[PDB]
C-alpha cells in the first residue's frame, strides 16, 4: 500500500520488459509450403524441434 | 550454527527394467509419500496452539510498528545505540531498544528498524537475499557416481577434496595436512566437469551452493561483492557445505589495471571473492569447486597454491573410458546384438562425453527413422558422422 | 532417401506394441510421487523466522517509547574540509553517504575543539547539525588488522633466505637491539624498507619472524582490506594504528600486499597520512615500517625518496640449500619416515617458490592418505613433486 | 452530473505526467507500470484508455501524485 507498506494483493510473476517483448506474441507468416530444397533440412529440425515436444514418450 | 540442507529422495534404478520390482519399490515410495502427506494434513487439521504472551507480544509488536525496515548493523557503539546502513546504503546513527538480544548484534547481521525514528528493532539471522537463496541446490540432481563412465582418477581427487574432510577427517590431521580448501576442475569442453559437479552434490552430506560465475555480477555498484559476501556468509552459516562456482572464467580472468566503473566494479567483486576464500580457515568445513574450460585464461592469484591447491584435470577420454561411457549412455538403449560399439571407439577422434551421448541420442533417432527401437550397428555407423560434422591426408603417415 | 514423418498411427503403434507390461503404472506412480513431492513442499510451511526478540522481563517498553517520542536518530557523515572556521564559519562540507553534501553549522552540545576532518558525524534531519562526534573506534575484531603481538613463526621457521634474512637483521636488529652504535655514528637509522619479491616467496613470512625475534608486535595490513569495505576512514584507522604503536613499546608494522595500496584519492590521503607518521613522526622510533609487494615499481616515487624508505630487499626463489630446508621445516610438522631424501625432493623442484613446496608436502601427505598409509614415504613425495611441479 | 463526471475525468488527464512503461497487465483496470523515476507501481488503469494499444512496453503518461496509467 500507499505507505503504510501492507501486501494486499499477488501480482502475476516478474518477467522484465525487455525479455518479455521477446515473446513472438503474433506469429509470422511463412509456412513449409514457401520452402523450396530444404525437405531433409525441415525434417531435422522436426526431428529436434517438434518430435521431442509433440511425442516424449518415443 | 545450523546444519546442512539438500534433502533428495531414493534414488531406485535398483533395476530399471520395469519389472515390477521397480513396481513395488516406487510404490513403497509413493505410499509413504501420502503417509507424509497424511500426517502433516491431520497434523494442521487439529493443530490449536496460538496466543499465550498475547499482550507482551502485543505491545512489542505496537513499539515495532509497521512495516519495520531490515538493515545492515555495519557498526556498534555503546550498548544503547548503533550505527545500521539501510538497504538503499546510507547508515544511520539510531538507538538500541531494550527487547533486542544483544548477543545477537554483531556487524552484518540483518537488523530490523523501525520505519519512522530508525531504531533497531529486531535482528533477522535469516536474510538471505532471494539471488543467494536461488543459489541453494534443494532437490539433488539425479546424476550419481555410477552414472559417471572413467573419471576414476578425478572422482578420486574430488572425493578425496570435498567428501574425506567432511566424513572422518582424522587422516588429515593425523598426518598433519590441511584439507584442501577449494579444487578447481578443468579441461576441454563436455568433459564431465559440470556432471561430476552434479555427482557430487548427489552423493554429498553438505549444503551445495551452485554459481555460475556471471552470476556473481550484478548492476548496480556494491552489489556484486556484497552477493559474494552474502553467498559466503550462508556457506558458513550452513557449514559444512560447498559452494561450486561454475564457469570460473567468467570472472577470473587476468586481472589487469581497470579504467571504466564497470571493469573497476568486476576487479572489486573479484577482490571480494579472493579475500572471502582467503577469510575461512582451510580447518573450516566449507570448500569450493570451479569448473572451467579456458584454464590458461584465469589469474594467477586465484590458483595460487595457498588458496586453490588441487587442479583435477579432465582429459579427453580414452579408449577404455570412451568403452566405459558407450556402456554408461546405451544402457537403457535396447539395442540389437548386432551392435560392436568397438568400430566408433577405435576411431581415432575427439569423442568426449558428450559426444557419446549425443551419437547415442542419433542413433536412437535414426532407428526412429527406420520405425524400429532395437538400434542396430549401422545407426551408429551413420549417426557418428551426423553428429561429429567438420592434417593433410599424407603428411604424417 | 526422403525419411517419412511418423504418422499419428505410427506415434500410437509406437507408444505401445514395444513397451513394457508395466510402463503404464510405473509411469503414473512416479508422476504421483512428483505430486506428492510438491505437495508437501507447498503445504511444509516456512516457520517463524524468531526476529530478535530478548526473553521477557528485560524490556523497558515504557522507557521505550520514552526513548522512539524524545530520542531521536542522526545520520552518520564523512565531514570534510573545516571551511578555516576560526568560530565564525563553523559550517563544514559532510558527505552523508551516497546523498548529498552540506555545509552545516554545530550542535550547542558539542565545541568545534571536538570537531576535526574527515571523522564520523551524527547529524540530525532537521538542520543536519552534527550533533556528536562518532570515532570509527579501533577493535581486532573489526577489519583485518595486525591481530598479533607476539607471532608463533621465529627464524627455525624460516629457511631458505640466509643473506635475505641477514640483510633483514641489518636492517630491523641492529637499530632496534643496538641503538647506541648508530647513535655514536651519528647515523639515522634506515627510515623505511621495501621488501620486493614474487608471490609465495616468503616476504609475509619472513617479516613475521623477523617481528617474533625482534620483541616487537607484527602487524598485518592486508591491501584490498581497505581498498574494499573498509575504505575511506582508512587514514583514521592507520593513525590509531600508529598511535598505539606510539603506545606499544615497539611495533613492527608490515603492510601486507602492499601491491594493493601503493596501486588514489583516499589511497593518496592514507599514504600522505604516513607521509605524516613518517615524515612527520620521527625517524627515531622503534616502530619501523616494512613494505612488501609483489610488483616493486607500483609504490609511489614519493614514497620512497631517500628519507622515506633507505633500503629496498628482493626476496629470490630459494636455492637448492634453500629448497631443502623448507622441505625440511615444512615436513617436521608431518608424518613421514626419517630417511626421506629431502636434498632429492629440492633437486627434484627447481625454480619452485615456497608455496609449491609446502603444496608439494601437502599433496605427498595426500597421497600417503590415499594408499590408508599413517607415515608418507619417499614414494608419495616423489609422486607429489611430479604432480605439483611440471604442473 | 454525468456531464460533470466526465469534466473530472478528462481533466485528470491534464498535465504534467510522468513517463512510465507498461510492464503487465493485471485485472481489466489495474495494471503494473514501472515509473521513470526509477520506481515500479501498481496503479489503475484510466477506463476511457482503448486497452488493445496497451502492449508491453509501450510508454504511458502516469499521474504525477498517484501514478495512475492516466
Ligand atoms: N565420463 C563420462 N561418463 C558419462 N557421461 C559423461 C562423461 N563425461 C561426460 N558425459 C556426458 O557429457 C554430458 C555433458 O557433460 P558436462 O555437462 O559435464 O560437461 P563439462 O565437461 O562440464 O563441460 P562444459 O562445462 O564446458 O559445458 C553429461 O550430461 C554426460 O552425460
Ligand atoms: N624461506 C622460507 N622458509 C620457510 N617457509 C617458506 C619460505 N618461503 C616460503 N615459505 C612458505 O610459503 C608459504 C607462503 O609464503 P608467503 O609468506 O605467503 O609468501 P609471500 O612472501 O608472497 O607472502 C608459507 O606457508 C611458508 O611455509
Ligand atoms: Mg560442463
Amino acid at each position: 500500500r500507499n505507505d503504510s507498506y501492507t501486501l494486499h494483493k499477488i501480482l502475476p510473476n516478474k518477467v522484465d520488459p525487455l525479455v518479455s517483448l521477446m515473446m513472438v506474441e503474433k506469429v509470422p507468416d511463412s509456412t513449409y509450403e514457401m520452402i523450396g530444397g530444404l525437405d531433409k533440412q525441415i525434417k531435422e529440425i522436426k526431428e529436434v524441434i517438434e518430435l521431442p515436444v509433440k511425442h516424449p514418450e518415443l | 550454527t545450523k546444519g546442512p540442507d539438500a534433502a533428495s529422495k531414493l534414488p531406485l534404478v535398483t533395476p530399471h527394467t520395469q519389472c515390477r520390482l521397480k513396481l513395488l519399490k516406487l510404490e513403497r515410495i509413493k505410499d509413504y509419500l501420502l503417509m507424509e502427506e497424511e500426517f502433516i494434513r491431520n497434523q494442521e487439521q487439529m493443530k490449536p496452539l496460538e496466543e499465550k504472551q498475547e499482550e507482551e507480544r502485543s505491545k512489542v509488536d505496537d513499539l515495532r510498528g509497521t512495516p519495520m525496515s531490515v538493515g545492515t548493523l555495519e557498526e556498534i557503539i555503546d550498548d544503547n545505540h548503533a550505527i545500521v546502513s539501510t538497504s538503499v546504503g546510507s547508515e544511520h546513527y539510531v538507538s538500541i531498544l531494550s527487547f533486542v538480544d544483544k548477543d545477537l548484534l554483531e556487524p552484518g547481521c540483518s537488523v530490523l528498524l523501525n520505519h519512522k525514528v530508525h531504531a533497531v528493532i529486531g535482528v533477522l539471522m535469516d536474510d538471505t537475499d532471494p539471488l543467494v537463496t536461488v543459489m541453494k541446490v534443494e532437490k539433488a540432481p539425479q546424476e550419481t557416481y555410477a552414472d559417471i563412465g572413467g573419471l576414476d582418477n578425478q572422482i578420486q581427487e574430488i572425493k578425496e577434496s570435498v567428501e574425506l574432510p567432511l566424513t572422518h577427517p582424522e587422516y588429515y590431521e593425523e598426518m598433519g595436512i590441511k584439507p584442501p580448501k577449494g579444487v578447481i576442475l578443468y579441461g576441454p569442453p563436455g568433459t564431465g566437469k559440470t556432471l561430476l559437479a552434479k555427482a557430487v552434490a548427489n552423493q554429498t552430506s553438505a549444503t551445495f551452493l551452485r554459481v555460475v560465475g556471471s552470476e556473481l555480477i550484478q548492476k548496480y555498484l556494491g552489489d556484486g561483492p556484497k552477493l559474494v559476501r552474502e553467498l559466503f556468509r550462508v556457506a558458513e552459516e550452513h557449514a559444512p557445505s560447498i559452494v561450486f562456482i561454475d564457469e570460473i572464467d567468467a570472472i577470473g580472468t587476468k586481472r589487469y589495471d581497470s579504467n571504466s566503473g564497470g571493469e573497476r566494479e568486476i576487479q572489486r567483486t573479484m577482490l571480494e571473492l579472493l579475500n572471502q576464500l582467503d577469510g575461512f580457515d582451510s580447518r573450516g568445513d566449507v570448500k569450493v569447486i570451479m569448473a572451467t574450460n579456458r584454464i590458461e585464461t584465469l589469474d594467477p592469484a586465484l590458483i595460487r597454491p595457498g588458496r586453490i591447491d588441487r587442479k583435477i584435470e579432465f582429459p579427453l577420454p580414452d579408449e577404455k573410458t570412451k568403452k566405459r561411457i558407450f556402456q554408461i549412455h546405451t544402457s537403457r538403449m535396447t539395442l540389437a546384438d548386432d551392435v560392436t560399439l568397438d568400430d566408433l571407439i577405435m576411431a581415432k577422434d575427439d569423442l568426449s562425453g558428450a559426444d557419446i551421448k549425443a551419437i547415442c541420442t542419433e542413433a536412437g533417432l535414426m532407428a526412429l527413422r527406420e520405425r524400429r527401437m532395437k538400434v542396430t550397428n549401422e545407426d551408429f555407423k551413420k549417426s557418428k558422422e551426423n553428429v561429429l560434422y567438420k592434417t593433410p591426408e599424407g603428411l604424417y603417415l | 532417401k526422403p525419411i517419412r514423418a511418423l504418422d499419428e498411427g505410427d506415434i500410437a503403434l509406437l507408444k505401445t506394441y514395444g513397451q513394457s507390461t508395466y510402463s503404464r503404472q510405473i509411469k503414473q506412480v512416479e508422476d504421483d510421487i512428483q505430486q506428492l513431492l510438491k505437495k508437501i513442499n507447498e503445504l511444509t510451511g516456512i516457520k517463524e523466522s524468531d526476529t530478535g526478540l530478548a526473553p521477557p522481563a528485560l524490556w523497558d517498553l515504557a522507557a521505550d517509547k520514552q526513548t522512539l517520542q524524545s530520542e531521536q536518530p542522526l545520520q552518520v557523515a564523512r565531514c570534510t574540509k573545516i571551511i578555516n572556521a576560526d568560530s565564525e564559519d563553523p559550517k563544514y562540507i559532510i558527505n552523508v553517504k551516497q546523498f548529498a553534501k552540506f555545509v552545516v553549522d554545530l550542535s550547542d552540545q558539542v565545541a568545534p575543539t571536538d570537531i576535526e576532518e574527515g571523522m564520523r558525524v551524527g547529524v540530525d534531519r532537521n538542520k543536519y547539525q552534527i550533533h556528536i562526534p562518532l570515532p570509527p573506534k579501533i577493535d581486532p575484531t573489526v577489519t583485518m588488522m595486525q591481530v598479533e603481538e607476539k607471532p608463533d613463526v621465529t627464524y627455525s621457521d624460516v629457511g631458505g633466505c640466509k643473506e635475505q634474512i641477514e640483510k633483514l637483521r641489518e636492517v630491523v636488529e641492529t637499530p632496534l637491539l643496538h641503538p647506541e652504535r648508530f647513535v655514536n655514528l651519528g647515523i639515522e637509522p634506515p627510515k623505511g624498507v621495501l621488501l620486493f619479491g614474487p608471490p609465495g616467496t616468503g616476504k609475509t613470512l619472513c617479516a613475521r619472524a623477523v617481528a617474533n625475534r625482534t620483541d616487537a608486535c607484527f602487524i598485518r595490513v592486508i591491501g584490498s582490506e581497505l581498498v574494499q569495505k573498509y575504505v575511506g576512514e582508512g587514514a583514521r584507522m592507520v593513525r590509531e594504528l600508529f598511535e598505539m604503536a606510539r603506545t606499544k613499546k615497539a611495533c613492527l608494522i608490515f603492510f601486507d600486499e602492499i601491491d594493493a595500496i601503493g596501486g588514489d584519492n583516499e589511497v593518496q590521503r592514507t599514504m600522505l597520512e604516513l607521509i605524516n607518521q613518517l615524515d612527520g613522526f620521527d625517524p627515531r622510533g622503534n616502530i619501523k615500517v616494512l613494505m612488501a609487494t609483489n610488483r616493486p615499481d607500483t609504490l609511489d616515487p614519493a614514497l620512497m625518496r631517500p628519507g622515506r624508505l633507505d633500503r629496498k630487499i628482493e626476496f629470490s626463489l630459494p636455492d637448492l640449500e634453500g629448497r631443502t630446508h623448507i622441505f625440511k621445516i615444512h615436513a617436521r610438522s608431518m608424518s613421514v619416515e626419517r630417511d626421506i631424501r629431502f636434498e632429492l625432493l629440492a633437486r627434484l623442484c627447481p625454480n619452485s617458490t615456497g608455496a609449491e613446496i609446502r603444496s608439494v608436502c601437502t599433496e605427498a601427505g595426500m597421497f600417503a592418505i590415499r594408499a590408508r598409509r599413517k607415515i608418507a614415504t619417499e614414494k608419495d613425495f616423489l609422486e607429489a613433486v611430479n604432480k605439483v611441479i611440471k604442473s | 452530473e454525468f456531464l460533470h463526471a466526465q469534466e473530472e475525468v478528462k481533466r485528470i488527464q491534464s498535465i504534467p505526467l510522468v513517463i512510465g512503461q507498461f510492464l503487465e497487465a493485471v485485472d481489466q483496470n489495474t495494471a503494473i507500470v514501472g515509473s521513470t523515476t526509477g520506481s515500479n507501481y501498481y496503479v489503475r488503469i484510466l477506463s476511457t484508455i482503448d486497452r488493445e494499444l496497451l502492449k508491453p512496453n509501450a510508454s504511458v503518461a502516469l499521474h504525477k501524485h498517484s501514478n495512475a496509467l492516466v
